[PDB]
């Protein structure tokens, strides 16, 4: 037999044409604890690269952060999409 | 109904997590708390698990991987992970699906095995405990 630890996951913010830059920064500060400056740099990366990694967490934590972000986007009526993928 | 000892375990796990300012109460906090829940503890001893080593592996993983809320942030507090919620719901489901109602720490332990990407399930299998090991113990004793 062979057994490995579950893997770590990248949590990603995807770009869209409707979500205001201000909300993206809000999400980065509120859910990932970035200061305004780093938050702003990540927001631009999402804008130019089309996506950006907000953090790397265990599978369990990553899944929860993703659901929290998507619920907050939904409540504020923005199609901001948060996703995860194996680190 | 979650029995009294299980409920004591859950509320203290949650209080401990809040005191450490953790953003999340995880399935690992849950397993760590079950180490001293009579029902789950008995099952684990019956599987010859080194509870000292498991406790340590759980505590290390928890403090190293659980984000801490900023001393600043007082508008949001400790939340259970989705995985944690599924485990409690699965434990209730397993018990009800057998026609019973009392949920013990051992039923919660059984449900942890279904969170395959959890560190908790990993650690349990690392200590050679299978879901069926716990179910046999619950059904047939040592
Ligand atoms: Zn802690």
């Amino acid at each position: 037999d062979a057994l490995k630890p579950p893997s770590m996951y990248k949590v990603i913010l995807v770009n869209d044409d409707y979500t205001p830059m201000e909300f993206v920064i809000d999400v980065l500060q509120k859910f990932f604890s970035y200061d305004v400056e780093r938050a702003t740099q990540l927001m631009l990366a999402v804008h130019y690269q089309g996506k950006a990694i907000c953090g790397v967490f265990t599978a369990e934590v990553a899944e929860t952060k993703v659901a929290m972000v998507n619920k907050y986007a939904r409540e504020n009526e923005h199609p901001l999409l948060c996703t995860l993928e194996k680190a | 109904m979650l029995n009294q000892e299980l409920e004591l375990s859950l509320n203290m796990a949650f209080a401990r997590a809040r005191e450490h300012r953790h953003e999340f109460m995880t399935v690992e906090h849950l397993l760590l708390a079950l180490l001293s829940n009579p029902s789950a503890r008995e099952a684990l001893e019956a599987c010859s698990v080194d509870l000292v080593a498991l406790r340590q592996e759980l505590e290390a993983f928890i403090e190293q991987t659980t984000p801490v809320l900023p001393a600043s942030e007082e508008e949001r507090d400790t939340q259970p992970t989705l995985s944690f919620q599924r485990v409690l719901q699965r434990a209730v489901f397993h018990v009800q699906s057998s026609g019973r109602n009392e949920v013990t720490g051992a039923n919660v332990l059984v449900a942890i095995f279904s969170e395959q990407e959890s560190q908790a399930a990993y650690l349990l299998r690392k200590h050679e405990v299978s879901r069926l090991d716990v179910v046999n113990f619950i059904s047939h004793g040592t």
